[PDB]
């Protein structure tokens, strides 16, 4: 269906400890494929997926040069934002940035992205029309006027309309076996007697990709979404994800509760009960 | 590929 | 907006020169370039807000610095023959990859072995021919600068005390008199086309001004001949 | 690793013809591509700035392209006027070292848009020195002790100057390679 | 300066079976800033050579990390994950549950 490529950036200042720490990652859907850490013995854009090692040395030389330029620019922005907000130079501040593009099944662009944040709150972002900005405060409007005079959005619209969607299609083709093939979840239900008259039914969903999944319990036809303990989708570690939902069921009525799982890899939603 | 842009704030 | 100082520099081998540059008021980054014939425009060093940002293959004997007033200086020490090139200065608003740089007029540096062969030009205006005024109803005046070295000359015409540019042709590059000698003298010609009635009127005054750039004060001079200092040799004519 | 190259070195074209100036650059993290014109006296003046991801930029009679995959650039000049005669430099801002960007220029292509000679009126005149030279003019741009200057149409007609400090030198016969009596 | 407390989840990569190698994960998310201390515990004492995932954040600019290590679960051994953040008054420990 719809696919996306994302690039995350994080810069945390280390006053007196040296250079600020810079960590950036790249994602195609929910799959990490590139990485660059400033605290590396030899910092270079490192691969994290098997279908990206196929690129030549000139590819990794550009991505490393670009990541190092983003690090040195973020290092200057950390000093600049101290003047915008009149903050002390002895405090640690965080600078975050994320840009990317979304494509649908037709291979065309759906939406471009470019957002920035300072100390966890929004700072300045590129609007959906790829031609205007949205500043969060008066200090962010200073950056807005400088980026509009330098025509920064003119390069962003060319990248998001062109280089972002074109390189995403070649990544989806080179990784067609992992990015375009969805892994259905492995489902099962466990029983845990909390007391002699009460029990808990837990519906499991393990080893699925992507992370988008919906676990909903139903008691003989009606959902108990309010009192269903659901945990956030967690990564298993091998590019797969896990999720479970639990309900406090009175003892003896276990066969009146059904679990419904929805995932893109399933042709139709599954229905599972305890099965003792 | 990444974005080739250098834009300080 | 970008200004450089000085404009021309003629010096000897082993000397030291200082190149000043004043960027635009809104520009915080300064760039230094060197344009030689064998390598073209080559990047030297870049300064941003007083600190060094980027650095090319600049030699150790080339020193630069950006001052808190954002103006830059470039000291070229132990000059050699190969250092004779054009030195440009550029400035940009900041470090934006979507913005452009703005170059200045450029400083031309010429380094010689000895200043003995430096000569000022000899100028002479030539009045038009009567066969031309009856055949083309226009009059052309020729200005010839002869016997100068090096080619740091700026020719300009002045009619009635004001510089003009229409009907003016100036040779793009000076020609050598004797192409066999190592440091040959240079020559430069120029033309001024005016109406045949304009030249026939004896009340109009034509003047060919040649701004020659020679030795600065820093260079010594022990020869009996006059110092080949940056001077102007002119020649005038009336209708 | 970075070395921009422009071909050809020189180019002389009659007025009115469309032009194409090629430019090739090496594989690097280019940030933009510019085309500068260099005039005598005046410094460099920007003409077109192509962004990193852009493939075309236009402004009047100038249309430049950019292809990072092949690493080539092309500047298209339409309706070549005599004012367009200058040296055209191909500049790119590539990522150098570690985190720095450096604007690298090409060798340049000098251009001479030859204007139409309205009336080929070849004539050689002998001018007289003031307070005390041979002029070959209006020759259409076709085909030791005496110094001859090159023709001057762009800084309008043709003009060639020949002089000599010789008592045998005759203004009528410069060399074999309208003469008024 | 906004500060959020992290959500902690301790789990295994595969279904726990005594005597079979597995991976003990401690997924923390929803915190800010990124400076956080995560240690995997075995019977109360820290496990060495614990690898972590690369720093990334969500739509709300909240970071998330995954600390994982190889281990072999047994019936008697008890595992936990201790997390210390600026938003916490004391380090919080979450014991590993076989069915969660
Ligand atoms: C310049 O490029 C064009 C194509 O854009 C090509 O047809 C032409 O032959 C090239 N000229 C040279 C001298 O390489």
């Amino acid at each position: 269906g719809s696919h996306s490529m994302r690039y995350f950036h994080t810069s945390v200042s280390r006053p007196g400890r040296g250079e600020p720490r810079f960590i950036t990652v790249g994602y195609v859907d929910d799959t990490l494929f590139v990485r660059f850490d400033s605290d590396a013995a030899s910092p270079r854009e490192e691969p994290r997926a098997p279908w990206i090692e196929q690129e030549g040395p000139e590819y990794w030389d550009r991505e490393t040069q670009i990541s190092k330029a983003k690090a040195q620019t973020d290092r200057e922005d950390l000093r600049t934002l101290l003047r915008y907000y009149n903050q002390s130079e002895a405090g640690s501040h965080t600078l975050q940035n994320m840009y990317g593009c979304d494509v649908g099944p037709d291979g065309r662009l759906l939406r471009g992205y470019h957002q920035d944040a300072y100390d966890g709150k929004d700072y300045i972002a590129l609007n959906e029309d790829l031609s205007s900005w949205t500043a969060a405060d008066t200090a962010a409007q200073i950056t807005q006027r400088k980026w509009e005079a330098a025509r920064v959005a003119e390069q962003l619209r060319a990248y998001l309309e062109g280089e972002c969607v074109e390189w995403l299609r070649r990544y989806l083709e080179n990784g067609k076996e992992t990015l375009q093939r969805a892994d259905p979840p492995k489902t099962h239900v466990t029983h845990h007697p909390i007391s002699d008259h009460e029990a808990t039914l837990r519906c499991w969903a393990l080893g699925f990709y992507p992370a988008e999944i919906t676990l909903t319990w139903q008691r003989d036809g009606e959902d108990q979404t309010q009192d269903t303990e659901l945990v956030e989708t967690r990564p298993a570690g091998d590019r797969t994800f896990q999720k479970w939902a639990a309900v406090v069921v009175p003892s003896g009525e276990e066969q009146r509760y059904t679990c419904h799982v929805q995932h893109e890899g399933l042709p139709k939603p599954l229905t599972l009960r305890w099965e003792p | 590929t990444r974005l080739a842009l250098i834009a300080p704030k | 907006g970008v200004t450089q100082t000085p404009k021309h520099l003629i010096t000897a081998t082993g000397q030291r020169v200082t190149l000043r540059c004043s960027p635009r008021s809104g520009d915080l980054s300064v760039y230094w370039y060197q344009q030689s014939l064998d390598q073209g425009l080559q990047f030297l060093i870049q300064y941003y807000n007083g600190e060094e940002r980027a650095k090319g293959n600049i030699l150790e004997r080339f020193s630069a610095q950006q001052f808190p007033d954002l103006h830059s200086e470039l000291n070229l020490s132990s000059l050699e023959l190969g250092d004779s090139a054009l030195y440009f200065c550029a400035s940009s608003v900041g470090l934006y990859s979507t913005d452009t740089q703005y170059f200045g007029p450029g400083t031309r540096l010429t380094v010689l072995e000895d200043l003995k062969n430096v000569f000022p030009p000899e100028v002479a205006v030539f009045e038009p021919s009567e066969a031309e005024i009856s055949h083309t109803q226009k009059a052309t005046l020729v200005c010839l600068a002869t016997g100068f070295y090096p080619d740091h000359v700026e020719l300009s015409w002045w009619v009635n005390g004001k510089e003009v540019h229409s009907g003016v042709c100036t040779d793009p590059q000076p020609l050598k008199e004797q192409p066999a000698l190592n440091d040959s003298r240079y020559a430069l010609s120029s033309r001024l086309r005016v109406s045949a009635t304009f030249w026939q009127n004896p009340r109009n005054h034509f003047r060919c001004q040649v701004q020659f750039y020679g030795l600065s004060e820093n260079d010594e001079w022990t020869q009996d001949r006059a110092k080949p200092v940056t001077q102007i040799v002119s020649a005038e004519a009336w209708g | 690793k970075q070395e921009v190259t422009q071909i050809p070195a020189a180019l002389s074209v009659p007025e009115g013809e469309n032009l194409v100036l090629n430019c090739s650059f090496t594989d690097s993290a280019i940030y933009n591509l510019q085309w500068f014109r260099q005039d005598p006296g005046k410094g460099l003046t920007s003409l077109l700035l192509i962004q990193s991801s852009q493939r075309e930029q236009t402004s009047g009679r100038l249309n430049a392209s950019l292809d990072k995959s092949s690493g080539r650039s092309t500047l298209y000049i339409a309706a070549s006027q005599p004012g367009d005669s200058a040296t055209y430099l191909c500049a790119v801002s590539l990522g150098t070292g570690a985190g720095s960007y450096q604007l690298t220029f090409g060798k340049g292509t000098k251009l001479s848009v030859i204007p139409y000679i309205q009336n080929p009126d070849p004539a050689v005149y002998q001018l007289r020195d003031s307070k005390s030279v041979c002029l070959f003019t209006d020759f259409d741009s076709q085909t030791s002790d005496v110094y001859i200057t090159d023709k001057c149409v762009l800084d309008k007609s043709n003009s060639a100057v020949a002089w000599s400090n010789k008592s045998d030198f005759a203004c009528a016969n410069a060399f074999n390679n309208f003469f008024p009596s | 300066m906004i500060q959020r407390t992290p959500k902690i989840q301790v789990y295994s990569r595969h279904p726990a079976e005594n005597g079979k190698s597995n991976f003990l994960n401690c997924y923390v998310s929803g915190f800010h800033p990124s400076d956080i201390e995560v240690d995997l515990l075995k019977n109360g004492e820290r496990i060495e050579k614990v690898e972590h995932s690369d720093l990334s954040f969500s739509k709300d600019w909240s970071f998330y990390l995954l600390y994982y290590t190889e281990f072999t679960p047994t019936e008697k051994d008890e595992y936990a994950c201790r997390v210390n953040h600026v938003t916490l008054s004391q380090p919080k420990i979450v014991k590993w549950d076989r069915d969660m």
